[PDB]
């Protein structure tokens, strides 16, 4: 279960924030938020993305959804405003009205969805027409170093290529506006003499993981009703 | 959770309207009840638990 | 027919000089465009035509149209392009010569702010784009980039100087959804050590860093509606 | 310009259909000719493969 898999990550939630911020800061800066916008953060973890959007773009209302009750208890404890709220929920059934959200953000969570295609349809449903979904992931086909992550995770993960993310967004009714790789330039890469480390056999592989592949970002836009 | 933020929340099962019941209030303790399903989603320490029942 | 600065730049090599400088940030904006193999792309104010050549080389576009108001500029772009899958034409931003809903994506770098009626140009782009198609609008002349304000003293064309918020509002007013707005840093240009300043173009290293890293190129991405 | 790429071109003045007249071609490539507005009657020349589709007031 989600709470079984991620409660140890809530005992480490700040550690995920510190690592993920290296690329999330760039993806968040791209979001076309207008002051006062309502944002839903799917798999909020420590809730940092909502706090960053309020501090830098002035969102008005934020909802940090997580399937781990411990995770959202933590996220709330780290937040100094009631304009950003937290709730327990699941990616397969979003507890928001149709066309009620201006933008949806998700970092390092989407690929744990049980039915990712249905989650995309749920995102298109809750978004207002013209609203955006910013989907940032480190587990994807081209990032060869991530393939082994499934070996230490009990949840069945979805491993899609860049093309598969674009195709799935279109199949859910979202228009793809942008797709990119965001490098992690902050993580220290030791000298070639220091290898192997616990994670890397060669410096070349570490450089490829972080400076070349980085985080995949796909941006979708929810459409108005149209002829089918 | 701020009561005003609950305006766009819906039952995760069928996406119908919820009814709010307050015990401690910014809502700290209480429940959100499904108007069609009768499901009870608790709010504990300001956090609503809106998982579908079986989760 | 009246000549202007752009006609002079096409004759004296400034088309190639603009390509070499603009490519520093254009390469990042082009890389993120969701262009699929076989798509039709229009490049508004193509200059040397480098953006279409890059989209052909990296995205496999099927058809490309490089539009420019300067005949000499498109004659040069055509001469620099060795494939007929990319075509060039003389045209004006105030009335685009494309059918409604005929183009998959529109690209424009360092050109949009010369449009005589920016709101009409945006409406024309929304018209020619197919629903769900994108408009990538990249500019270095805009309100927040204080170092660009002086550019108006060096060109006779009245340029639109908009802030980040004004570009988003203008896109909405023209019927485009705003999908992204980013500041793209120029990580290629040589920014010398602090002791090498003043240079010919910059009084301090801080001013040069602010122009190319803090502000950089503004990219606003619009999506055509149904 | 390839004749196959001209399918989406229109008169810039009113967005009406253009008639193509060819004087010189190389397969799909139209080298010399003109695009004529079916409604406005405006003539947009194709010169060494490049159509000049500026509005007449700018030529
Ligand atoms: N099906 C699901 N429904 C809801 N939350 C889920 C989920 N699968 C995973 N999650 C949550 O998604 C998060 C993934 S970890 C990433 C956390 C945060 N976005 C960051 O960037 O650091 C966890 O907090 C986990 O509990
Ligand atoms: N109203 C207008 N209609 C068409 N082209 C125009 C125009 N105003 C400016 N241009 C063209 O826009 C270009 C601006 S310079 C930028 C050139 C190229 N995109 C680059 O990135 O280097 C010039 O080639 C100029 O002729």
């Amino acid at each position: 279960s989600v709470r079984d898999e991620f409660d140890a990550w809530a005992a480490r939630d700040k550690g995920m924030e510190d690592r993920h911020w290296h690329t999330a800061k760039h993806a968040l800066a791209r979001m076309p938020v207008e002051e006062g916008d309502t944002v839903v953060d799917l798999g909020t973890g420590s809730g940092y993305a909502l706090r960053a959007l309020r501090d830098t773009k002035g969102i008005g209302r934020g909802f940090g959804l997580d399937g781990s009750p411990e995770m959202v208890q933590n996220a709330r404890a780290y937040t100094d405003t009631d304009d950003l709220s937290f709730l327990v929920g699941d990616f397969d059934d979003l507890p928001f009205d149709d066309d009620s959200v201006d933008h949806v953000w998700s970092m390092e969570a989407f690929y744990y969805a049980a039915d990712p295609h249905h989650t995309l349809e749920e995102i298109a449903r809750i978004l207002k027409p013209g609203g955006t979904f910013y989907c940032a992931v480190n587990y994807y086909e081209e990032n060869v170093h991530s393939h082994e992550w499934q070996e230490h995770i009990s949840i069945d993960m979805t491993r899609w290529s860049h093309a598969e993310y674009r195709e799935a967004f279109r199949d859910a009714g979202l228009h793809v506006a942008e797709q990119d790789s965001i490098a992690d330039l902050d993580i220290d890469i030791p000298a070639a003499t220091e290898f192997p480390t616990d994670d890397w056999e060669t410096r070349e592989a570490m450089v490829e993981r972080y400076r070349t592949f980085g985080t995949l970002l796909t941006v979708g836009v929810a459409p108005h009703h149209h002829h089918h | 959770m701020k009561e005003s933020l609950m305006d766009i929340l819906c039952d995760p099962l069928d996406k119908s309207e919820l009814e709010l019941e307050v015990d401690e209030r910014e809502i700290i303790e209480g429940r959100l009840i499904g108007t069609v399903t009768g499901e009870v989603y608790p709010i504990e320490d300001g956090i609503p638990n809106l998982l579908p029942p079986d989760m």
